[PDB]
């Protein structure tokens, strides 16, 4: 019980299998089981890197409202952070994306239109013409 | 590092974890990306406008005008539109689901003959204490969309008679049922309404004039679950025994404020019961013997209710404590005849209690308010 | 002294928040906690013990009438009550009574 | 995008083939439908749509008119082999299932299904086609071997029935709720029942008019437990009730008349073993006894 998942790059990363079960590779298990196994082969990821590929089986190993181990683990840049969606996405773990939703949510919310741009970089794409229309569009608070 | 690389599912993830006032009010101005975004049938299926008082009262015609899939209506506690704010959008009413309106006094019998025939699909219909809804038009609501399969309609002193008999011939999916202090229902409209439908799980008639004569035949159906059979004129004791020795599934009994129901329901309630796993016996009359009987005869227990109990035995009490593994929700509430050592000793002896006194529960619901 | 608990409880009532049980009686509605009412009225603990929700809505019959239900509140915080001649009749039970109210 | 399809068709019809490649390769295919569909997929649905309608059209012009016991071998082998590889297809394009099929359908639209349930329809095409008709004939013939025959192969039928039991509806109505045989009933049950009806009707006439009524009943019961064990080995549950009314509204009540006239006789000569096995004949039926009570 040991897949020997393959990184974008190239790192050779052995796993039991319940650390990476996960239902894009839980699922290629339970069509590609019945005949013989392929030598362990390496199941490369082309769209994992090597740096976000370690941190999903560091989430990963501990699981075998966004608690404290999960604050202190998502304390990374906003750039490792956006590819652990990504990331999450792909391979789709269902508890990842949880948390991790969650977490940009939450330097979305209540923080007036002003610092949510300037946060993200958001370019004002929006001219003040048309502003005056979409404030009354939401009077209702 | 650019957010809007994202692809849409996850911004419309994360866009789900903020709730109307903060998508409408402050993600809506970012850009035009954002505001294309927080603006979907995704967003605008499960609207949940209840207690939004004076500002949502000709504002319905915007929610749903090129909306389609409205299934979550919910404008409880209104108090703005009036019967042609409601029926412009009951016009469309594209396979809504759960209708909930309650406490809206203004709405009358219109609103509900608008919303009964426009949609021939619905699953709840939980209106309240809407009063001056008279029984003309749940005869049509009946007639019409006999797809509905949950109601409540408590405090309307207007569904006296045809309502139940009209929606009891052409539907039959009903599911739940609830009633409240609601006078001049007779007995003759439920008992030819107990062979089509079995699959009924809870059933309550607090504060109604329903006879014995229908629980009675109860004995027919063997699927029912829950019972609120609160004030109710003298229910068949031998068709409770019967109901619980045969219906082995059973959640929840409350029988409460009944004073001709004597006490060899209790006693006996602890011979055979073992998934019982709630009693609501408020001001009962109980003569402090079936303690015993409940403590030792009974190992499968965890919910009980002392209520407006003058006497009581505190040893008793305090050997059922430990008598059980699990027991702990004494919930003691204006209990005279108590010591001193139980509110002193039990505290800290088992840190796995919360209790109701009051000397206890007043710092600890300002402290649990201060922190939240 | 519990007392102390129960004035708190009582201001922070007269602000509309931290109120927890509500009291409807023909459209006015009177906040309150969950506790209090439970060791006050009878009546009430049937409603409430019935359920672990988080707003609660109760209504009582015309039988009561709020005229003197406002002060019914009031000696239940408080155990103060002011009440003159013409306000008597639907009050006069001692034992407070006045809701079902066979004991 | 052709530059992936080129690929993912090149994979997809090794998929069908069933080659057993390894997993650095259906990885590597689950990532171009990732990265077509985040780049919508309606004309990748499309183009999944076609593929298999041509590989069907194309599959099903051998096999075809080679009717008895050779449409068994072929239906069988083809459905496992669709079936299996068809699942396979699916665990490949769950994103094109889990977020376009997802927010496509969300109402109950009709015409756009995940990709098993879209393969599903495509071989029912398969079988609303003379494909249901002559392997229908040929299980009909195969269970006609009722008089004798031991190298039945039991698994040509039942895959068989299995088959238009996974055909039901599943055109995403509201939601699969139970047991869904209307392809089963409609297409084997109603034939099955027809037939041993005849067969059991001119089985019963010949045997009784060449054998006497006492050891009729030995057959008669023989008969009623051979088809009600035959329902376990070609296994559909729902078929039990149906056929036991069938069978003893043809093998009994309809010899009732003689039952009677056997009844006395048998009074009369005391064969108590005889009159046991009537008692149990007549009391399978509903309201049959009254005869033999009076005359006793």
């Amino acid at each position: 019980p040991s897949i020997k998942l393959q990184s974008s790059d190239g790192e050779i990363f052995e796993v039991d299998v319940e650390i990476a079960k996960q239902s894009t590779i839980k699922t290629m298990l339970e069509d590609l089981g019945m005949d013989d196994e392929g030598d362990d082969d390496p199941v490369p990821l082309p769209n994992v890197n090597a740096a976000i590929l370690k941190k999903v089986i560091q989430w990963c190993t501990h699981h075998k409202d966004i608690p404290v181990w999960d604050q202190e683990f998502l304390k990374v840049d906003q750039g490792t952070l956006f590819e652990l969606i990504l990331a999450a996405n792909y391979l789709d773990i269902k508890g990842l994306l949880d948390v991790t939703c969650k977490t940009v949510a939450n330097m979305i919310k209540g923080k007036t239109p002003e610092e949510i741009r300037k946060t993200f970089n958001i370019k004002n794409d929006f001219t003040e013409e048309e502003e005056a229309q979409v404030r009354k569009e939401n009077q209702w608070c | 590092p650019d957010i809007n690389q994202l692809p849409p599912s996850i911004l419309l993830k994360i866009f789900s974890n903020l709730s109307l006032d903060e998508r409408c009010l402050s993600a809506s101005l970012v850009c035009k990306y954002w505001r294309d975004l927080c603006l979907d049938f995704q967003f605008w299926k499960q609207l949940d406008l209840s207690s939004r008082q004076q500002v949502t009262d000709e504002l319905l015609e915007k929610i749903a005008s090129r909306s389609q899939n409205i299934i979550e209506i919910n404008i409880s506690d209104c108090r703005s539109m009036s019967d042609n704010g409601v029926c412009v959008l009951a016009f469309k009413c594209p396979g809504l689901l759960r209708y909930t309106a309650y406490r809206c006094k203004q709405l009358s019998d219109t609103s509900i003959i608008a919303v009964a025939s426009h949609c021939p699909l619905l699953q709840k219909v939980h209106v309240g204490n809407q009063d001056k809804l008279t029984d003309e038009g749940l005869k049509q609501l009946g007639s019409k969309c006999r797809e509905l399969k949950d109601i409540h309609f408590g405090q309307c002193y207007k569904i006296s008679d045809e309502g139940m008999i009209v929606i009891a011939k052409g539907c039959l999916k009903l599911q739940r049922i609830y009633m409240q202090e609601n006078k001049l229902v007779t007995d003759q409209s439920v008992k030819a309404f107990a062979e089509h439908c079995p699959e009924l799980q809870y059933v309550g008639f607090m504060g109604c004039s329903v006879t014995s004569k229908g629980v009675i035949h109860l004995t027919k159906l063997r699927n029912l679950s829950s019972l609120d059979l609160r004030h109710i004129t003298e229910l068949d004791n031998e068709t409770v025994m019967e109901i619980v020795k045969r219906c082995k599934n059973l959640s929840s009994l409350n029988l409460c404020l009944n004073w001709i129901i004597n006490d060899r329901c209790v006693e006996v309630i602890a011979k055979e019961g073992q998934n019982l796993k709630e009693l609501y016996l408020v001001s009962c009359k109980i003569t402090d013997y079936a303690l015993i009987a409940i403590g030792r005869y009974s190992m499968t227990i965890e919910t009980v209710d002392v209520g407006w109990c003058k006497e009581i035995t505190d040893q008793g009490a305090t050997l059922i404590a430990q008598s059980s593994k699990s027991l702990r929700y004494l919930g003691l509430m204006r209990c005279d005849k108590v010591n001193e050592v139980t509110v002193e000793q039990l505290v800290q002896q088992y840190p796995h209690i919360t209790f109701s006194t009051v000397l206890q529960d007043c710092k600890r619901t300002l402290e649990r308010a201060y922190q939240m | 002294h519990s007392t102390n608990v129960l004035l708190s409880l009582n201001d922070q009532r007269k602000k509309d928040v931290l109120c927890d049980v509500t009291i409807f009686v023909e459209g006015q509605r009177f906040r309150a906690h969950r506790s209090v009412l439970a060791a006050c009225s009878s009546y009430f603990h049937s409603r409430i013990v019935g359920q672990a929700d988080g707003e609660l809505n109760i209504t009582l019959p015309e039988e009561v009438t709020v005229k003197g239900f406002e002060p019914l509140i009031q000696f239940a915080y408080t155990a103060k009550l002011i009440l003159s001649k013409e306000n008597v009749d639907e009050v006069c039970k001692c034992v407070e009574f006045l809701s079902v109210h066979n004991i | 995008l052709d530059q992936i399809w080129d690929d993912l068709r090149a994979g997809i019809q090794q998929v069908y083939t069933r080659q057993s490649m390894a997993k650095s390769r259906y990885m590597e295919l689950y990532t171009h439908v990732y990265n077509y569909c985040t780049s919508v997929g309606l004309e990748l649905y499309k183009r999944l749509k076609e593929f298999l309608k041509n590989y069907l059209t194309n599959l099903l012009k051998d096999g075809e008119d080679l009717m008895d016991e050779s449409v068994l071998k072929f239906y069988t082998q083809q459905w496992e082999d669709y079936r299996f590889s068809s699942k396979v297809l699916n665990g490949i394009c769950a994103y094109l299932n889990r977020h376009w099929v997802r927010r496509e359908c969300d109402e109950g639209r009709k015409g756009i299904y995940e990709i098993y349930s879209l393969a599903l329809v495509t071989w029912r095409d398969c079988l609303f086609r003379p494909l249901n008709k002559q392997v229908t004939n040929a299980v009909l013939k195969l269970i006609e071997k009722e008089r004798n025959g031991e190298t039945i192969n039991t698994r040509l039928i039942s895959g068989v029935v299995q088959s238009y039991v996974e055909l039901g509806l599943n055109e995403d109505d509201a939601f699969a709720k139970g047991p869904t045989l209307t392809v089963y009933k409609e297409s084997f049950e109603s034939q099955f029942l027809a037939d041993t009806e005849r067969f059991y009707t001119r089985e019963s006439t010949e045997f009784l008019q060449q054998n006497p009524v006492t050891e009729y009943m030995k057959k008669a019961e023989a008969r009623l437990l051979e088809e009600q064990r035959r329902v376990q080995v070609y296994l559909h549950e729902s078929t039990q009730d149906e056929l036991a009314r069938k069978c003893e509204q043809v093998l009994i009540e309809k010899h009732l008349e003689i039952f009677h006239t056997e009844f006395q006789n048998l009074l009369d000569a005391d064969k108590n073993e005889d009159l046991g096995r009537m008692y149990n004949l007549v009391s399978r039926i509903q309201d049959g006894l009254g005869e033999l009570k009076k005359l006793l």
